[PDB]
C-alpha cells in the first residue's frame, strides 16, 4: 500500500 | 517467477491486444521505462489543478506497465496513449475528467483506427454530468473500464464506478480475499461488475527506468480487466458490450470470494466473480446475467425496474424484500422491449428487480398472462421464466401462482434452445438448486411459507423465506 | 424545470465553477451563444465571469468560471438542462 494511491497513508 | 495475479487470470486451460488501442486517464507517465517504452504514446492532453518527480508519474506508470509491460503486463502488446488529469498529488477534477473524454472521441473521429479501451482509474463521489458523459461515450462504441473505489463502501456512490455502461472492477488479494486495509479496502454492491487482482501488484516503477514495485488498488485491478479486453477485442473484434460483458462474467471464476466480508445486505447484490482470461476452448452458447436493480426506496407505489443491454433478451423476472414486504415482479414492454418490474407493498422499505438478460439471436419472445382464478398459464415454445404479481396486502411449460395473484410466462420461440425444469424442496432461511453443468439458468422462482424473494446467483437459482421450494430453469443448445 | 447538483462530500466539492450542461440536441452553435448570453447577464450585476470551455461531442454545454450567485440566473438560459458543481476525483 503506497501514498500515491488514494486514500492509503 | 510468473507474479501471482497473472497466474491468478491464466485459465485451467491455455495456451496480444495490438489491433486495439487502450487510452489511459492518469497522472502522468515515465513513458522510457523499458516496461512500456515504444508502447505507449503521451498525447500531452493535460488538464490537472494544482498542487496544494519520481512521485508525480508512480501512479500512472505503473498502471501503463500492468495494462502493457512487456515483463509483467497483462496485454503485453496493446498499444496505450495516454492523457494527463491527474496531479502530482493524485489528484483531479470531474471537470478536467470531462475534456479527457471529448479528447478522445474527437481524435477517434479525426483518425479512425480498432477497437477503443478507456480505462478509468480514478474515482470521486457520484456525478450526473460525469455518468453522463460516460454512458454517452459508451453508446458511441467504446468500452469503459473503471475502478470501484478504495473506500470500503458500497461503488453506487462514486463516479464513474456507478456510470451505466461502464465495467466497474473491484478488487481481490492473493488469497481470492476483498482487499481491506482497515477502515479501507474495495467498494462492493450491485454497481460492481467483477473483481480482480488488485493487492501486491509488480509493475513498472517509474524510480529508475528498469526498477520494479507493488502497488495496491482498485486501479490495478480495473487495469487487469482492461488488459483482459484487449485481448478479447483482439480475437473478436466485432464484439458489442454486451457481448464482451457477458463473455467477462464466463470465465470468471466463480464463488470464489468469501462474502463475509461484506456488510450484510451487500453480499446479495456484490457478484462473486475473480476475472480471468478466456481458456483455449474457446460453438454457439447460450450466455446470461443477472441484473439487480436500484432499490425502489419507500413509497407506497413504489416500483424497481430491471434492463438489459438492447442486444440481450430478458428471459426471467423476479424480486428481492429483505422484509418481505413486497408485491412481486411482471415483465412489461417499454419502447418495444421487455423490462423487469417489481413492486413494494405498503409500509414496505422497497424491493429490488432482478432481470435476467441473455443472448439469445433468432428470438421471438412474448409474455403470457393470467389475472388472478389457484392461477396458471402456459407457452401455447419454451418456457423460460415464471413472474407473479398481485394487488392484495397479504394472502408442459406451465406457471403457478397463487390463487390471487397474476401469473405471467416467458415464452420464447427458439429453435435450437432445450429447457428444463429442475425442482428443490425442504422443510430454512435458504433453499438452493443449481442446473447442471453445461446447461444455463435462465429463470428462478419459488413455488407458492413466506418467501423474501428468488434470485439466480450464476447458474444456480437461491429462494429466500423467513415446505419451502425452490424451481429453476435451465437452458442450452 | 432545470435542476442543480452538487457534490454529497463536501471535502470533495469546488465551488466556483460550474459545469453547464445542454439539452441532447443543442448545437455547438447554439452552446457558445449560451455562454457569451451568461457571461452578458452576468457582468450587467457586476460579476467577472470565465468560460474555460466550451463542450461538444459527447455533453454539450460550457464550464464556467464563476460566483455561485449567478446559478439562479444561469439556470434560466435557454437550452439549459442541467448544472453541476466542479468536484475532485482521485488516484483509485
Amino acid at each position: 500500500f503506497v501514498a500515491t494511491t488514494f486514500a492509503f497513508x | 517467477s510468473i507474479p501471482w495475479n497473472l497466474e491468478r487470470i491464466t485459465p485451467p486451460r491455455y495456451r496480444g491486444g495490438s489491433l486495439v488501442e487502450v487510452y489511459l486517464l492518469d497522472t502522468s507517465i515515465q513513458s522510457d521505462h523499458r516496461e512500456i517504452e515504444g508502447r505507449v504514446m503521451v498525447t500531452d492532453f493535460e488538464n490537472v489543478p494544482e498542487e496544494d518527480a519520481s512521485k508525480c508519474d508512480s501512479h500512472g506508470t505503473h498502471l501503463a506497465g500492468v495494462v502493457s509491460g512487456r515483463d509483467a503486463g497483462v496485454a503485453k502488446g496493446a498499444s496505450m496513449r495516454s492523457l494527463r488529469v491527474l496531479n502530482c498529488q493524485g489528484k483531479g477534477t470531474v471537470s478536467g475528467t470531462l475534456i479527457g473524454l471529448e479528447f478522445i472521441r474527437k481524435s477517434q473521429l479525426v483518425q479512425p483506427v480498432g477497437p477503443l479501451v478507456v480505462l478509468l482509474p480514478l474515482a470521486g463521489g457520484y456525478s450526473r454530468v460525469l455518468n453522463a458523459a460516460c454512458q454517452r461515450l459508451a453508446r458511441a462504441g467504446v468500452v469503459l473500464v473503471t475502478a470501484a473505489g478504495n473506500f470500503r463502501d458500497d461503488a453506487c456512490l462514486y463516479s464513474p464506478a456507478s456510470a451505466p455502461e461502464v465495467i466497474t472492477v473491484g478488487a481481490t488479494n492473493a488469497q481470492d480475499q476483498p482487499v481491506t486495509l482497515g477502515t479501507l479496502g474495495t467498494n462492493f454492491g450491485r454497481c460492481v461488475d467483477l473483481f480482480a487482482p488488485g493487492e501486491d501488484i509488480i509493475g513498472a516503477s517509474s524510480d529508475c527506468s528498469t526498477c520494479f514495485v507493488s502497488q495496491s488498488g482498485t486501479s490495478q485491478a480495473a487495469a487487469h480487466v482492461a488488459g483482459i479486453a484487449a485481448m478479447m477485442l483482439s480475437a473478436e473484434p466485432e464484439l458489442t458490450l454486451a457481448e464482451l460483458r457477458q463473455r467477462l462474467i464466463h470465465f470468471s471464476a466463480k464463488d470464489v470470494i468469501n462474502e463475509a466480508w461484506f456488510p450484510e445486505d451487500q453480499r446479495v447484490l456484490t457478484p462473486n466473480l475473480v476475472a480471468a482470461l478466456p481458456p483455449s476452448t474457446h460453438g454457439w452458447q447460450l450466455f446470461c446475467r443477472t441484473v439487480w436493480s436500484a432499490h425502489s426506496g419507500p413509497t407506497r407505489m413504489a416500483t424497481a425496474i430491471a434492463r438489459c443491454a438492447p442486444d440481450e433478451e430478458l428471459l426471467s423476472c423476479s424480486s428481492f424484500s429483505r422484509s418481505g414486504k413486497r408485491r412481486g415482479e411482471r415483465m412489461e414492454a417499454q419502447g418495444g422491449k421487455l423490462v423487469c418490474r417489481a413492486h413494494n407493498a405498503f409500509g414496505g422499505e422497497g424491493v429490488y428487480a432482478i432481470a435476467r438478460c441473455c443472448l439469445l439471436p433468432q428470438a421471438n419472445c412474448s409474455v403470457h398472462t393470467a389475472p388472478p382464478a389457484g392461477t396458471r398459464v402456459h407457452c401455447h415454445h419454451v418456457l423460460t421464466g415464471c413472474s407473479s404479481h398481485w394487488e392484495v396486502e397479504d394472502l408442459p411449460n406451465q406457471c403457478v401462482g397463487h390463487r390471487e395473484a397474476s401469473i405471467h410466462a416467458s415464452c420464447c420461440h427458439a429453435p435450437g434452445l432445450e429447457c428444463k425444469v429442475k425442482e428443490h424442496g425442504i422443510p430454512q432461511e435458504q433453499v438452493t438448486v443449481a442446473c447442471e453443468e453445461g446447461w444455463t439458468l435462465t429463470g428462478c422462482s419459488a413455488l407458492p411459507s413466506h418467501v423474501l424473494g428468488a434470485y439466480a446467483v450464476d447458474n444456480t437459482c437461491v429462494v429466500r423465506s423467513r415446505a419451502v421450494t425452490a424451481v429453476a430453469i435451465c437452458c442450452r443448445s | 424545470t432545470a435542476t442543480f447538483h452538487r457534490c454529497a462530500k463536501d471535502p470533495w466539492r469546488l465551488p466556483g465553477t460550474y459545469v453547464v450542461v445542454l439539452k441532447e440536441e443543442t448545437h455547438l452553435s447554439q452552446s457558445e451563444r449560451t455562454a457569451r448570453r451568461l457571461q452578458a447577464q452576468a457582468a450587467r450585476r457586476g460579476y467577472l465571469t470565465k468560460i474555460l470551455h466550451v463542450f461538444h461531442g459527447l455533453l454539450p454545454g460550457f464550464l464556467v468560471k464563476m460566483s455561485g450567485d449567478l446559478l439562479e440566473l444561469a439556470l434560466k438560459l435557454p437550452h439549459v438542462d442541467y448544472i453541476e458543481e466542479d468536484s475532485s476525483v482521485f488516484a483509485q
